[PDB]
């Protein structure tokens, strides 16, 4: 009945899936497209993301967590707003390894000190 | 010409900004100064009233209608320390970390705007940064996107991480 957090950070360059205990303290995988693709130019891809994700999830298990509550990172422009498939690519391919999914939360970072808009 | 110098709180956008203005011989704006002053703020209002040679400093530089933008880039874990220097709060500080982390100042320039330069602060002094900037414009380019990947130094930024539960 051991719970998780998975971290999940979709970026310019690339996605990460960081899997921490209930209290984020200890480390149970971090993965990221770079670690699984060959060619840089496919590591931003949501399938590259679905493969980190099922790395993480398979080491996860084996490591006895049972599900994981998501927090997501997944920024978008100003203009158009648009996170991509990726992060939910991820979260989708944590299920189909076997975890099950907890809460969901979106924690996208708002960089501010500065002027601040309305 | 209008420059944006923008990136995530903490990143250098002022240092390099007046130094660029220095340097270039074009005049240095401070973003927040030219909001207030012209009297939250409004986007499409600040906008209005930005639109001379200009080095223009501030996050949100690139939602102003520039020639080109410059998006500062630093390894998260300097942002994490600059802003513990500031006495942002915890959570403030890895908001902003966070931000540098997935590139979210970058992917609203690139929305935003075809002329988009990006530039690795990291291990560089102000100097060699700015003539990094001229050699690039002088070039010159328009738009250089894509040369830093965080997440291949995510375990060093852990630390400023907000990752509790
Ligand atoms: N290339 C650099 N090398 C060393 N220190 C720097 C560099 N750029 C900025 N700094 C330092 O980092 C701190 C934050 O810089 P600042 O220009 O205020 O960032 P920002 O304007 O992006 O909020 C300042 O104290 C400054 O001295
Ligand atoms: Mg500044």
């Amino acid at each position: 009945e051991k719970w998780g957090i998975a971290h999940i950070y979709s970026s310019y360059n690339n996605t990460i899936i960081h899997i921490t205990d209930i209290t984020g303290a200890e480390t149970i995988s971090r993965w990221s497209g770079g670690m699984v693709v060959k060619a840089d130019r496919d590591e931003p891809s949501p399938y590259a993301a679905m493969l980190a994700a099922r790395r993480a999830a398979e080491e996860a298990l084996e490591k006895g967590i049972v599900g994981v509550h998501i927090r997501v990172r997944a920024p978008g422009g100003s203009k158009s707003k648009t996170p991509g498939p990726g992060a939910q690519a991820a979260i989708r391919a944590l299920a189909r390894a076997g975890l099950k999914i907890g809460r969901v939360e979106d924690v996208t970072p708002i960089p501010h000190d500065g002027t601040r808009p309305k | 010409m209008l420059i944006a110098i923008t990136g995530t709180p903490g990143v250098g956008k002022t240092t390099i900004a007046k130094l660029l203005a220095e340097k270039l011989g074009y005049e240095y704006v401070n973003l927040r100064d030219f909001a207030l002053e012209k009297g939250e703020v409004e986007i499409d209002e600040l906008a209005y009233f930005v639109e001379r040679n200009v080095v223009l400093d501030g996050h949100l530089s690139h939602l102003m209608p520039v020639d080109l933008v410059v998006v500062l880039r630093a390894h998260p874990r300097i942002i994490g320390e600059r802003l513990r220097e500031r006495g942002y709060s915890k959570e403030k500080i890895g908001e902003n970390v966070e931000a540098e982390l997935v590139d979210a100042i970058l992917i609203e320039a690139i929305d935003e705007h075809e002329n988009v330069i990006e530039v690795d602060t990291t291990n560089k002094t102000p100097e060699e940064i700015v003539e990094e900037i001229i050699g690039l414009i002088k070039s010159g380019v328009k738009r250089r996107v894509g040369i830093v990947d965080w997440s291949e130094v995510y375990d060093e930024i852990i630390p400023y991480l907000r990752l509790g539960g």
